[PDB]
């Protein structure tokens, strides 16, 4: 359908061209190609629901990418030259095979002699394998996070790289992989909205929510009100080039033991779609010669909350990374092979 | 289709090189200097010429440059044949290297697509690692299986090739010719590692690196850990590598002459080097004078001295002292920031390469910047090894790496911006700086200026600070706005950097009394005297005055008295 949509979009565009008075725009659109990137599809349960009846179907994955291999040139076309008489031949790809012509055929070089392949003069489709850490909206009990190797092609290389919450969609292939048709670097009914507006006009909502966040425990007005507005977030405003500020609060709990503390520490892990119950680290991957990142914990939750218990029993060497994420929300690694500050 | 276009572009390139002589007397009309450049290299025979692309862009209304610019690899032997024909006709063991430079557009490593394969490109960044030079086969002398005839075979920079037919019809075989090295010219071949600069990295992205190849006499010029700009051709390697031909060590006048003729520039400069911070003029003074140094040159003997400014900030928790740290790295191009606690790496670590199992020296935090500011947050939670590596890097303006039997030292110039905190956090006025900073004397020395910040409840400036904080929290407020932007401040920093001022006799006579006044407060030795001497030419460059008067050094004396 993508291959026939490429013909129909060109046909309806030339039907739009012939309906109006125009200049010479037909000289370039006759050979130009246009494609379609469908992304508005429903969610799925990652790679776990991807059974073998779902091969060559569209699929969408929500998560974060961790490693971007350097773009590799693939040869869409190729040049061939007869080294004794110098006539050039351009060949193109077809399901992954490049026929290599054996002997000359022109009239000046009629003799049978061996051709030579030249590449520094041939266009190449760019290809790149990208590591992606997946995290769905719902996860089954006992499931661990997965690392899927996705692969991007031309006009989409260097647009997706490690550090962002990325929604991606494409065709699931088979070792299995996903051939991306689209990436999303950016990110109710009317009766439910009317019920939200009617329940938002009451006075006791400020306590109602603090009572409805955890009805199995006790009151905890200040603590429950703080975790309620902590998950409400606030306002994250930035400048154009050199400034950023996020509405955020880092909370700490201390006092008498054996009360609902761990309950909360689990409840919020059951509310947010991103969080670990405990920082990441850059690595110079030698196979692809590139600075990949490889993580979990806070790094994974570059969104949502992150739960830490036993703060006093934690070491002093790992307190320096939380000293930067208190108000700066950054990771500054200065070690062998990598000097990089990044988002966290 | 380029077989008849190559001879026409060869004729156009040789017409460009033939029709332009030198008529440059009395700064009159302009014409290119290429024939005298060939006449100068006639004695030395290196043949590693430099042709400006801006000087080539005027012919055929730029259309000759645009046609060469996309088909550079397909037109390169025609260009070298036209150069060979013009030096064969204007002049009587023959290798050639044509280098192009000064492109009008500077491209990053993240904007490289497959549409520029084979075209020329300008790549700027920082060198991470280097590979020792090795001979490049280039062209070889093959001998036949029976003819014993010489064939001059030209490689295509891909892999070990082999001919197909013997030229002499004494044989027509295709068996293995044998290689010969006498009649095969060899060019040094180096492979270095270029990486993305710290000021143009995207938010959350990784600084992707790439390997660039280099031949001719462009090798052994690129120094490790220095910002570099290459000009070359994108060549694929069975991976998308690069070939460079030009190397350079990189890293309006109506506004600059207007800004050096007034008298209140320095007062807007101390409040415009950090517009997001309320108060702290002394810290802003040291940060502004810590960007530009001076008088380091050469000692009357033959050893280089420490002509840089070291700045260290201390005080209580929850202050705006890290904001300067976030500003320098967002404004200075020669600025590398590290977290400090999470840090050999600081003093340029060693990593192995499997070809020869040989070591290469990665700059890391310490050697990444050149004539810049390396800023280390949380200086007191670091270990003993990186702090003695910083001390070994600071006594002499050089860093030494001793690994696998080889010892190598190199000139690294940096201005340490050290952010430290006390052992208890709160700064007590009860004792000295040594017991509260909790670090040994040597690593406490070679620091030009210390900035201690203490806070308390003083409502009149506190309400203004809280109002500035809540007024900053909006969409791009004008409250933060400086008296003038950074647009002329960057070229002012560069213009003051290339000034090179000197001291007088009255300044020295006031300096000996100032050193006696600083030592009367007593640790203070020759290093603090060198720090205020280096701050004097920095404030002379910032106020753009050549011969320094002692009245401008009196403000530096007051700055040292304020600390």
């Amino acid at each position: 359908v993508i291959s026939i949509m490429d013909q129909t979009i060109k046909d309806c565009m030339v039907s739009l061209i012939v309906d109006n008075n125009l200049d010479y725009d037909l000289d370039e659109i006759e050979t130009k190609f246009y494609k379609v990137r469908p992304y508005n599809v429903g969610s799925c349960k990652g790679m776990r629901e991807l059974n073998p009846n779902d091969i060559d179907k569209l699929i969408n994955l929500k998560g974060l990418v961790l490693r971007s291999t350097p773009v590799i040139p693939d040869m869409k076309v190729a040049f061939f030259k007869c080294n004794v008489c110098d006539h050039t031949m351009a060949v193109e790809i077809d399901r992954g095979v490049i026929q290599e012509p054996a002997r000359c055929e022109r009239i000046d070089c009629n003799e049978p002699n061996s051709m030579s392949l030249i590449h520094n003069r041939c266009s190449f489709a760019d290809k790149q394998v990208i590591k992606l850490q997946e995290t769905p909206d719902f996860v089954p009990d006992g499931q661990t996070p997965h690392s899927i190797s996705l692969c991007v092609y031309d006009e989409l290389v260097d647009s997706c790289r490690a550090g962002d919450r990325i929604e991606v969609t494409g065709t699931f292939r088979s070792k299995t992989y996903v051939d991306v048709v689209h990436v999303k670097k950016v990110s109710i009914t009317d009766q439910d909205l009317a019920k939200i507006r009617e329940v938002a006009a009451r006075e006791d909502l400020y306590s109602l929510l603090a009572r409805s966040i955890a009805p199995s425990i006790y009151e905890l007005e200040d603590v429950k009100k703080g975790i309620l507005l902590q998950l409400f977030g606030g306002t994250n405003k930035t400048f154009t080039k050199g400034g950023r500020y996020r509405g955020d609060i880092n909370i700490l709990l201390c006092g008498d033991p054996s009360t609902s503390k761990s309950q909360i520490l689990q409840y919020v892990h059951k509310i947010t779609p991103r969080g670990v119950y405990t920082t990441a680290y850059i690595t110079r991957d030698v196979d692809t010669k590139q600075l990949v990142l490889e993580s979990g914990a806070l790094v994974l939750s570059d969104g949502g909350v992150c739960c830490i218990d036993e703060f006093d029993k934690m070491s002093d060497s790992t307190r320096s990374v939380l000293h930067e994420v208190m108000e700066q929300q950054t990771i500054s690694i200065a070690k062998a092979g990598i000097i990089t500050t990044l988002n966290a | 289709v380029d077989d008849v276009t190559g001879e026409k572009v060869r004729e156009a390139f040789e017409q460009f090189l033939e029709d332009f002589s030198v008529q440059s007397t009395d700064t009159g009309e302009v014409e290119k200097v290429y024939r005298a450049q060939i006449e100068f290299m006639k004695i030395y025979d290196l043949n590693t010429i430099y042709i400006d692309y801006q000087h080539l862009s005027m012919r055929e209304n730029g259309a000759l440059a645009m046609a060469i610019s996309e088909q550079y690899y397909r037109f390169l032997p025609f260009l070298q044949k036209g150069l060979r024909r013009v030096v064969r006709k204007y002049a009587p063991e023959r290798v050639f290297q044509i280098s192009f430079f000064n492109l009008p557009t500077v491209h990053r490593i993240r904007d490289i697509r497959s549409e520029k394969i084979g075209s020329l490109l300008s790549i700027s960044g920082t060198v991470t690692r280097t590979s020792e030079v090795r001979p490049e086969l280039y062209k070889a002398s093959f001998t036949c299986d029976m003819c014993r005839a010489i064939v001059d075979n030209v490689e295509q920079s891909f892999k070990y090739t082999e001919p197909t037919f013997c030229p002499n019809p004494s044989c027509e075989n295709r068996a293995f010719w044998t290689l010969n090295v006498t009649r095969s010219r060899f060019l040094d071949w180096q492979k270095v590692r270029i990486q993305e600069n710290a000021n143009e990295i995207p938010t959350g992205s990784m600084p992707r690196t790439l390997d660039v190849i280099l031949r001719g006499d462009s090798v052994e010029r690129a120094k490790p850990g220095d910002r570099c700009k290459f000009t070359g051709v994108e060549i694929v390697v069975p991976k998308i590598s690069f070939l460079a031909c030009h190397v350079i060590s990189i890293g309006e006048i109506n506004e600059l002459k207007e800004m050096v003729k007034d008298e209140h520039i320095y007062d807007k400069l101390v409040r415009s080097i950090a517009p997001a911070v309320f108060g702290h003029e002394a810290v802003k003074k040291g940060i502004l004078l810590q960007m530009l140094g001076g008088v380091h040159k050469s000692t009357v003997e033959g050893i280089k001295l420490r002509g840089d400014i070291n700045i260290c900030v201390v005080g209580d928790p929850s202050t705006s002292k890290s904001q300067f740290l976030k500003y320098v790295v967002g404004f200075a191009p020669r600025s590398v920031y590290t977290s400090g606690k999470a840090s050999a790496g600081l003093t340029a670590a060693v990593v192995r390469d499997e070809e020869g199992g040989d070591y290469t020296i990665e700059a890391g935090a310490l050697m990444l910047a050149d004539n810049g500011i390396c800023c280390i947050d949380e200086f007191d939670k670091m270990d003993i090894s990186d702090q003695v590596a910083i001390h070994e890097a600071m006594e002499q303006q050089t860093i030494s790496i001793a690994k696998a039997g080889i010892h190598a030292t190199l000139n690294a110039r940096t201005s340490i911006l050290a952010a430290a905190n006390p052992v208890g956090g709160r700064y007590n006025r009860k004792l000295s700086l040594r017991g509260n900073l909790n670090m040994t004397a040597p690593i406490m020395s070679r620091f030009d200026l210390f900035f201690v910040i203490l806070d308390d409840c003083n409502e009149k400036i506190d309400t203004e600070l809280a109002s500035h904080i809540v007024d900053l929290h909006m969409k791009r407020d004008e409250a933060i706005e400086p008296p003038f932007s950074a647009e002329q401040l960057r070229r002012y920093i560069k213009y003051a950097r290339t000034f090179k001022p000197i001291l007088t006799k009255e300044a020295r006579s006031y300096l000996v009394e100032k050193y006696k006044e600083l030592r009367k407060d007593d640790r203070i030795t020759v290093r603090q005297l060198e720090s205020m001497i280096r701050l004097s030419e920095a404030i002379a460059r910032a106020n753009c005055v050549d011969e320094i008067t002692p009245s401008f050094i009196a403000e530096a004396y007051d700055l040292l008295r304020q600390s």
